[PDB]
RNA sequence: GCAGUUGGACGUGGGUUAGUCGAUCCUAAGAGAUGGGGAAGCUCCGUUUCAAAGGCCUGAUUUUAUGCAGGCCACCAUCGAAAGGGAAUCCGGUUAAGAUUCCGGAACCUGGAUAUGGAUUCUUCACGGUAACGUAACUGAAUGUGGAGACGUCGGCGCGAGCCCUGGGAGGAGUUAUCUUUUCUUCUUAACAGCUUAUCACCCCGGAAUUGGUUUAUCCGGAGAUGGGGUCUUAUGGCUGGAAGAGGCCAGCACCUUUGCUGGCUCCGGUGCGCUUGUGACGGCCCGUGAAAAUCCACAGGAAGGAAUAGUUUUCAUGCCAGGUCGUACUGAUAACCGCAGCAGGUCUCCAAGGUGAACAGCCUCUAGUUGAUAGAAUAAUGUAGAUAAGGGAAGUCGGCAAAAUAGAUCCGUAACUUCGGGAUAAGGAUUGGCUCUAAGGGUCGGGUACGAUCAACUUAGAACUGGUACGGACAAGGGGAAUCUGACU
RNA sequence: GUGGAGGCUCGUAGCGGUUCUGACGUGCAAAUCGAUCGUCGAAUUUGGGUAUAGGGGCGAAAGACUAAUCGAACCAUCUAGU
C-alpha cells in the first residue's frame, strides 16, 4: 500500500521483527518502442501496510535478493 | 431599446391583477430591488436581503430599515427628533 | 452513411426540419460562442502588442 | 419485510414449524378421533396477522 | 348544531402556531441592577429576518457582570440599528436610536417602541413592523408617564417601564399588494392555519349561524352582543357603531 | 451501457445515498456510493473560510494531526489573518485612549 | 374457471454468516413520567415547572480500602426517523439456493493497553517564512468563545465522472454471385496510501483618468485596480503503489476421468450547446429568506507539571489486543402486498443503450426478459372496436353529439378591442423530397528588443439538376371567426 | 443586441376526471376499460412520522369526508326496547 524509494529503508524494514513475509515479482516493461525490459518488485508484508520496492534494474535486484535475510519466507513471482 | 411603455418590471405580471394594482407594486419594487449608497464605505452596494434588512457586499454591514426602502420619512423625523432632544437636555 | 451525408450537407432542408431553429441551436449559444471568440482575440492582441489598452476597452464594450 | 423485528421472526419460526400435516402414527392409536390437521395455513389462503 | 370554526380554534390543534424557523422570543433583557443604577454596554452581531414577523430581529450580546459569560440577547431591530452597534441599556443611557432607557429618563415627544407596559415584562406595546409609542408627559410624584399608543389610546404606565428608542423597522409592509391567493398561502404558512376563510353564509346553517337559505343571506342582525355565548358570535361583537367611517373617529 | 442498483438497502435519492459509477477491474459498472462532501472551517468574525485549514467531516478531524487544523497564529484555527491584525491594532489603540481618557480626568480633577 | 408429465400446488428436506450495511444513538413535529396541583374515581393537567431534584476531575492515605482533604460544575427523566443527522471497506472469486456478511488479498475506524525509534530541553515546553502561511512531531486543567454537523428553489455558464460517438493497432466471430482496408465484439483497473494538481479567497511589491480589468449574464478598483511574484482549500483529476499475480479476449496440447496444462495480447489516442449525475462560482425570487440535537475540532486563558550525566513528550511513525445483540433468503406485483381470488384496479423509489426526431413523445432495433391469457373449424344476422364512401354539405338532432377537416418547421402577413402587459399560432397565404455543389460562421501554434502551418465542428443561407407536382410522404401533430350571458384570472 | 422573469403559455412523465350521456353493466372491476379531455414548476404531486375522535373532529363549504358506514361512524350492552 505504500511504496519505498530508499533501499536502506527496505533493508532496515525487513528485520522489523514483525514482518514475517516477502515476495518477488517480476514484470516485462517497456521503457520505449525500442528495448523491453525487466522489473523487479519486493513487496514486504508488515502489519498495517505492504510495502513496495520498485527496481528497474536486475542487477541491482539480483544483490538485493542476495542481502535478504534467511529467516524471512520469500515467494517468487 | 425600450421594451414597454409604462409597467416596467411589472411586466412579469401580464395582463392579469389590475393596473392600479401593478402601478403599486411596481413603485414598491423598484424600490426594493434598487441599490443605495452605504453610509459608511460611500459605495453604491446596498441591497435588501429580506424585509427590513439591508446589507452592504462592501463592508458587509447590515442596517434595519424599511420593508422596500431602506429609510422611511417616519425614522428620518425621529432621527431628527431625537437629536434635537438629545442636543436639548444636555444643552 | 447517413451521418456522413448529414456531413456533406444532406438531409437538412426544411421538409427534415420539425424543430424550431433555437431548439436545434439557440440563440444564447450561438451569441456566446461569438464573444468568446472575439474575447480570446482582443486579449491576444493586447497580449501581443498588436493593439493598446485603450482600444482593447472600446473593442470590448463595442462587442 | 426483511428488516424485520426478532419478534416477528420468532413467530414466523413458530408457524413455519407448525406448518407440518399429521404424522400417521397417531391415527393407529387406541381411541383416536383426529383424522387431519385442521389448524393447517398456507401463505395463500390465510394470512398470520401478528 | 355542529362546533363551528370559530370554537374550534381554542382547542390548538392544526390552529397553533408554526414556531419552527423563528429564532426565539423578541425580549428585553432582565432588569436586573444596571439597567436600573447605570448602563450596561452590548453590541448588536446581525440583524436576521424572523418567520412569521415583518420586524427584523437583533442579536445583542451583553456581558454577565457576575459570571465570565456571554449572554446574548434577542431585540427587535428599530429602524437606523446596524450590525456592531453599541447599544446602551439602562436608567443612565444616552437619548439614542437603539438604547432601552426607562420612560422616566426620555423628554416629551420622545419616540421609542418594545415597551414594558409593567416593569419587567420584557417587551410589550409596539413590537410590529413601524409601530412606535409615543411620550405625552410625566407624573414625577405618581411616578408615571402617559403615552400614546399606535391605536390611538392614551397609557398611564410607570415610568421604571423600559422602552427602545425608535421606530421599529420593517416599515410600509402593507402598502404592497400580494396581488396573489400564493403570496397569502405564504405568509400565513409560517404563521398559523387561518386562511383561506370561507364565508359562514356560504354554510349550512349546521355549520355557521349565518348559513343556510334559498339566497346568501344573513337574516338576523350580524351585530352580536358582547353577552352572547360562543357559538353566536359570529359577526360584529359589541359593535357600537357600524357603517362606512364617515369622518373623525372624534377620541 | 451496464445499469446499476443502490448497493444498500434505502431505495430513495437522499443526500446520504449519492452515488457516483465507477468501472471495476472485474469490467462491470458498480455503484459506490460518496459520503457527503466536507464544509470548509470558517472565521467567527467575517464568517470566511480560513486557508490552511483542512477541510474534513466533523470527526474526521480527531483521526488527523493538530497540523492539519491550525495555523502557527494567535487565534489560529479560529479567526482570519486580518481579523487578527484588526484586533490587535484595536486593543492597543483602545487601551491607548483609555490611558488618554485617564489623564484628561485626571487634569480637570487637579485643576478644579 | 381447458389441460398438465409443469407449478408461488402437494410431500420431504436444505438455505439468510457483518467491528465497516442498517437498527442500536441524536434530536424534529410531537408523545410522556417525576415534583406539585385537580378529580368521588377510572384518571387529567403540565414537562422546568411555586422541589432541599446531581456527578466530574485530580489525588490524599498508604490499619485500607476508599471516606475524608480540597476544587469544579448546575442541563434537570425518557420516548420519538431502517428516506433527516451519523466513526469506520473495497476488489476478485465462490453456492442448488448466502454474501459490501463466506474465501483470498488489500485497507480503515473506535476503544484499550503499551515499548522502541523519531522530535524537544542546559535560552526548559520546536523551527522556517517580510507575509499569506509551512512542517512528521514540536506541554496545556477549570472556564469561555467560535466553527463544522447545518440545510430553499429556479436559471444559465464552467469543470469533472460514467455513458454515447469515433480513429489507429493487437485478437476472435459474421457476410462474401458481386461490393465492402468491411459489420459485431474484448482491449478493464476498486477502497485506501503517497507525490502533484483549483476556481473563489488571501499576502508582498507597486501606485491607477487618456480610467482600466472583466462575465454568457456588469460588476470591481486610492477601503489600493491592471500587472509581476507567491500562499491556500484538494471537490476533482494525473502518476506511482494497491496490480496483474486479478479479471477479459485468444491460440496450442492434453482426456472414461478429479480434468486441466502451457503460452500470448490485454496498447495509443480524439471529439462535443451531446445524455445522466455530482460539483463550483454567480445571478433571480419572496410581507415565503428556506430544521434541531447528539457528536467532533480549533482558539482564548495559563492551573499544574516538568531537564543535564539526565529528563520530559505518545494529536509523528511503527508495533499488541478486542470489537457484542438483532436483521440479512425471496417477491415487490397482468401470480408472492391490499382488493373474499393466480381480480385489466390500487400501491413509494434508484439505474436507463442506438436511430428518427425539439424531445426519457410516437415508431424500429441491441443488452436483458417474456413468447403468458382455453383451444380448433367456419365467416350468417345483430353487435364491440376500427375504417372507406359518388353528388349534396347539418337539410340530421334539444343541440354539429360523434366524426372529419387543421396540425411540425421556415418566410410573409396579421384586425377589432385593450388594464398597453395582451389579443396572436389572431385571421389568412407560400415553401418543405433526393442529388451534386457554393458561401459564411472556428480552435492551437508560430514572429528583431500583413500572414503561414496545423486540427476539428454541425448551423444557416443559396444555386443548379432530378421525379407520374411527389416530399412535416409512416408516426407525430391547433379548426377558425363574429357576438351575447356569466365568473376577474391561476 | 444581451438577459432569462412569470401562482404565463404548447406539450410529456405525473396529478385529475370533461364528453362520448362510448365499452362494460349477473363486469376484469361493489366505480373499471378505451378514446377524447383539464392541468403539468406550482395555492403542484407524493411517501413516511405526528396531531385532531363521534353532537366530536376535519372541511378553498359539497352537509363533503371521518376504513365499500355519515343530515351524527363502528362495537357491545340497556334490549326479546315500543
Ligand atoms: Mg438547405
Ligand atoms: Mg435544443
Ligand atoms: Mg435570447
Ligand atoms: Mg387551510
Ligand atoms: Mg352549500
Ligand atoms: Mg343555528
Ligand atoms: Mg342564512
Ligand atoms: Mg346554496
Ligand atoms: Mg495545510
Ligand atoms: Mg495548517
Ligand atoms: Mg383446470
Ligand atoms: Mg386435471
Ligand atoms: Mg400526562
Ligand atoms: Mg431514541
Ligand atoms: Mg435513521
Ligand atoms: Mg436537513
Ligand atoms: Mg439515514
Ligand atoms: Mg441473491
Ligand atoms: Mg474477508
Ligand atoms: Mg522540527
Ligand atoms: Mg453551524
Ligand atoms: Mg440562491
Ligand atoms: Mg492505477
Ligand atoms: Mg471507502
Ligand atoms: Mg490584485
Ligand atoms: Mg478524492
Ligand atoms: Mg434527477
Ligand atoms: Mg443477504
Ligand atoms: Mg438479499
Ligand atoms: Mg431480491
Ligand atoms: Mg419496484
Ligand atoms: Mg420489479
Ligand atoms: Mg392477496
Ligand atoms: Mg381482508
Ligand atoms: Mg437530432
Ligand atoms: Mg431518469
Ligand atoms: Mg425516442
Ligand atoms: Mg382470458
Ligand atoms: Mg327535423
Ligand atoms: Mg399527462
Ligand atoms: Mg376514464
Ligand atoms: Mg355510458
Ligand atoms: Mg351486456
Ligand atoms: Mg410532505
Ligand atoms: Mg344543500
Ligand atoms: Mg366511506
Ligand atoms: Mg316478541
Ligand atoms: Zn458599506
Ligand atoms: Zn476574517
Amino acid at each position: 500500500a505504500r511504496e519505498i524509494t530508499d533501499i536502506k529503508q527496505f533493508l532496515e524494514l525487513t528485520r522489523r521483527a514483525d514482518v514475517k513475509t516477502a515476495t518477488v515479482k517480476i514484470n516485462k516493461k517497456l521503457n520505449k518502442a525500442g528495448k523491453p525490459f525487466r522489473q523487479t518488485k519486493f513487496k514486504v508484508r508488515g502489519s498495517s501496510s505492504l510495502y513496495t520496492l520498485v527496481i528497474n534494474d536486475a542487477g541491482k535486484a539480483k544483490k538485493l535478493i542476495q542481502s535478504l535475510p534467511p529467516t524471512l519466507k520469500v515467494n517468487r513471482l | 431599446a425600450k421594451r414597454t411603455k409604462k409597467v416596467g418590471i411589472t411586466g412579469k405580471y401580464g395582463v392579469r391583477y389590475g393596473s392600479s394594482l401593478r402601478r403599486q407594486v411596481k413603485k414598491l419594487e423598484i424600490q426594493q430591488h434598487a441599490r443605495y449608497d452605504c453610509s459608511f464605505c460611500g459605495k453604491k452596494t446596498v441591497k435588501r436581503g429580506a424585509a427590513g434588512i439591508w446589507t452592504c457586499s462592501c463592508c458587509k454591514k447590515t442596517v434595519a430599515g424599511g420593508a422596500y426602502t431602506v429609510s422611511t420619512a417616519a425614522a428620518a423625523t425621529v432621527r431628527s427628533t431625537i437629536r434635537r432632544l438629545r442636543e436639548m437636555v444636555e444643552a | 452513411a447517413h451521418a456522413q451525408s448529414k456531413r456533406e450537407g444532406r438531409h437538412s432542408g426544411y421538409g427534415k426540419r420539425k424543430g424550431t431553429r433555437e431548439a436545434r441551436l439557440p440563440s444564447q449559444v450561438v451569441w456566446i460562442r461569438r464573444l468568446r471568440v472575439l474575447r480570446r482575440l482582443l486579449a491576444k492582441y493586447r497580449d501581443a502588442g498588436k493593439i493598446d489598452k485603450h482600444l482593447y476597452h472600446v473593442l470590448y464594450k463595442e462587442s | 419485510a426483511a428488516q424485520k423485528s426478532f419478534r416477528i421472526k420468532q413467530k414466523m419460526a413458530k408457524a413455519k414449524k407448525q406448518n407440518r400435516p399429521l404424522p400417521q402414527w397417531i391415527r393407529l392409536r387406541t381411541n383416536n378421533t383426529i383424522r387431519y390437521n385442521a389448524k393447517r395455513r398456507n401463505w395463500r389462503r390465510t394470512k398470520m396477522n401478528i | 348544531g355542529r362546533v363551528i370554526r370559530n370554537q374550534r380554534k381554542g382547542a390548538g390543534s392544526i390552529f397553533t402556531s408554526h414556531t419552527r424557523l423563528r429564532q426565539g422570543a423578541a425580549k428585553l433583557r432582565t432588569l436586573d441592577y444596571a439597567e436600573r443604577h447605570g448602563y450596561i454596554r452590548g453590541i448588536v452581531k446581525q440583524i436576521v429576518h424572523d418567520s412569521g414577523r415583518g420586524a427584523p430581529l437583533a442579536k445583542v450580546v451583553f456581558r454577565d457582570p457576575y459570571k465570565y459569560r456571554l449572554r446574548e440577547e434577542i431585540f427587535i431591530a428599530n429602524e437606523g440599528v446596524h450590525t456592531g452597534q453599541f447599544i446602551y441599556a439602562g436608567k443612565k443611557a444616552s437619548l439614542n436610536v437603539g438604547n432601552v432607557l426607562p420612560l422616566g429618563s426620555v423628554p416629551e415627544g420622545t419616540i421609542v417602541s418594545n415597551v414594558e407596559e409593567k416593569p419587567g415584562d420584557r417587551g410589550a406595546l409596539a413590537r410590529a413592523s413601524g409601530n412606535y409609542v409615543i411620550i405625552i408627559g410625566h407624573n414625577p410624584d405618581e411616578n408615571k408617564t402617559r403615552v400614546r399608543l399606535p391605536s390611538g389610546a392614551k397609557k398611564v404606565i410607570s415610568s421604571d417601564a423600559r422602552g427602545v428608542i425608535g421606530v421599529i423597522a420593517g416599515g410600509g409592509r402593507v402598502d404592497k399588494p400580494l396581488l396573489k391567493a400564493g403570496r397569502a398561502f405564504h405568509k400565513y404558512r409560517l404563521k398559523r392555519n387561518s386562511w383561506p376563510k370561507t364565508r359562514g353564509v356560504a354554510m349550512n346553517p349546521v355549520d355557521h349561524p349565518h348559513g343556510g337559505g334559498n339566497h346568501q343571506h344573513i337574516g338576523k342582525a350580524s351585530t352580536i352582543s358582547r353577552g352572547a355565548v360562543s357559538g353566536q358570535k359570529a359577526g360584529l361583537i359589541a359593535a357600537r357603531r357600524t357603517g362606512l367611517l364617515r369622518g373623525s373617529q372624534k377620541t | 451501457a451496464q445499469r446499476v442498483t443502490f448497493r444498500r438497502r434505502n431505495p430513495y435519492n437522499t443526500r446520504s445515498n449519492k452515488i457516483k459509477v465507477v468501472k471495476t477491474p472485474g469490467g462491470i459498472l458498480r455503484a459506490q456510493h460518496v459520503k457527503k462532501l466536507a464544509t470548509r472551517p470558517k472565521c467567527g468574525d467575517c464568517g470566511s473560510a480560513l486557508q490552511g485549514i483542512s477541510t474534513l467531516r466533523p470527526r474526521q478531524y480527531a483521526t488527523v494531526s493538530k497540523t492539519h487544523k491550525t495555523v502557527s497564529r494567535a487565534y489560529g484555527g479560529s479567526r482570519c489573518a486580518n481579523c487578527v491584525k484588526e484586533r490587535i491594532i484595536r486593543a492597543f489603540l483602545i487601551e491607548e485612549q483609555k490611558i488618554v481618557k485617564k489623564v484628561v480626568k485626571e487634569q480637570t480633577e487637579a485643576a478644579k
